[PDB]
């Protein structure tokens, strides 16, 4: 059980350490304590689980290796040359440092980088954000982080991305139309907004039918006015 | 209850290789000991270490230790 | 041999025993923690320096196939082949700043990318690269066309797909078309989420 009263973190290190029997190295600068009540017993996973959780509170950070155990970081970043990047396949757990990267496909990655280096500016040398003209979209972070920001793009991009539909028409005129639907449905004093949600139209004058192309919550307009 | 001027700072299970282990500290000085060896202060032996008391024979009597 | 102005302690408690290989490792490891660095030699053993840097005259460069393992220092490159090595140079000189003398980043119009930092970072930084460069870089496909106009479409393409208010993002990620009169099939290149559009539109 996770009964410790005061106890400072360094014998919170080399207690608790023996406990897990994992060898560990501290790192100095690291000074300070915590203290808890707890009522329900953490030896089999969650044990190694919230031990990191308390170290990620103080925002005092470590770093697992494979052949050796962890060690404690006074930099707290993933600048350490170690950084253990999930796939998508592992998303791991909030308690572990990831690098993560996705390639965005549909959006400019410029704009949500500021807003998002802000949401996620963590103060304790958090993640980063930047952008490549091939779209790469990459961040550090923390691994519970991993699931907002995912949720994030993936419901932002999957808001209705361009797709084109088209109407024929049985007998009125088609160049005329479009010819005459720029100048109903145009502008304003201030633009209804940027460049997207908002459908551009174009017509053949071969099959007598029109062109949309846009979202569809935009598109719906333009077939009503047809 | 005990009548030792020692105050627990931590006990945590029983590690695997080992039978117990708890942390106690007496005089502002921290230190590890187990089950078995004896304490540096006075001329006790720790009979055991449970997860809710702490056992210790001290002048040949038993006297229960409480979380601080 | 040690070098000066070299003051301080460690301390650790340990449970299994280390001589085999382990030692050495984890020996190096301990001084990779307070970032006094070392190098070893052939003839002699290694030394302490107090610069850090891969300037000390001795750099084993990996050629791919020993990446090493973290403790060590090496100085790696690779000619990248797809894009340009100056924006990535910056948020890796970032991402990668090592405040104790490590890598740097530089750019040469062969598209040189060598830095040096440590041997694990190697990991990181290859994997970086290898996935951000695999990201569906140029390719080229057609489509023929059974009885319509061939030079009306896309002259009439770039009419209902070409931009907006803000560009939907730099020149790549992004397809151009062209086509020919003669064989009345018309020419797109891209990526393979940015052709499927153009495929949907014909």
């Amino acid at each position: 059980s996770a009964s410790f009263k005061g106890t400072d973190i360094q014998e919170f290190i080399n207690t608790v350490s023996k406990n897990l029997n994992k060898t560990v190295i501290i790192d100095p600068s690291v000074r300070g304590t915590i203290t808890v009540r707890s009522y329900d017993m953490l030896n089999e996973e969650q044990y190694y689980q919230f031990f990191l959780s308390v170290l990620d509170v103080y925002g005092f950070a470590v770093i697992n290796m494979n052949n050796g155990v962890l060690k404690v970081v006074r930099a707290k970043d993933a600048k350490t040359s170690a950084v253990p990047v999930a796939s998508a396949a592992a998303p791991g757990e909030g308690d572990e440092v990831v690098t993560r990267v996705v390639p965005l496909t549909n959006v400019a990655a410029r704009d949500l980088a500021p807003l998002l280096r802000q949401l996620n500016d963590n103060a304790g040398a958090g993640s980063v954000v930047h952008y490549e003209p091939s779209n790469v979209l990459l961040m550090t972070g923390r691994a519970a982080v991993i699931k907002r920001l995912l949720t994030i793009v993936e419901r932002v991009d999957n808001a209705g991305d361009r797709s084109v539909v088209t109407v024929p028409l049985s007998w009125a005129s088609a160049a005329e139309v479009v010819k005459l639907v720029t100048e109903l449905n145009k502008d304003t004093s201030k633009s209804a907004l940027p460049g997207s949600m908002v459908a551009n139209v174009v017509a053949d004058e071969r099959t007598n039918a029109v062109l949309v192309s846009g979202e569809p919550n935009s598109r719906q307009r333009i077939i009503a006015m047809i | 209850v005990s009548s030792l001027k020692l105050r627990l700072a931590g006990l945590l299970a029983s590690s695997n290789p080992a039978r117990s282990i708890a942390i106690i500290e007496k005089g502002n000085q921290q230190v590890s000991l187990s089950t078995g060896d004896p304490l540096p202060g006075y001329d006790a032996r720790i009979a055991a270490i449970l997860p809710d008391r702490i056992i210790v024979n001290y002048q040949g009597r038993k006297e229960a230790i409480l979380l601080f």
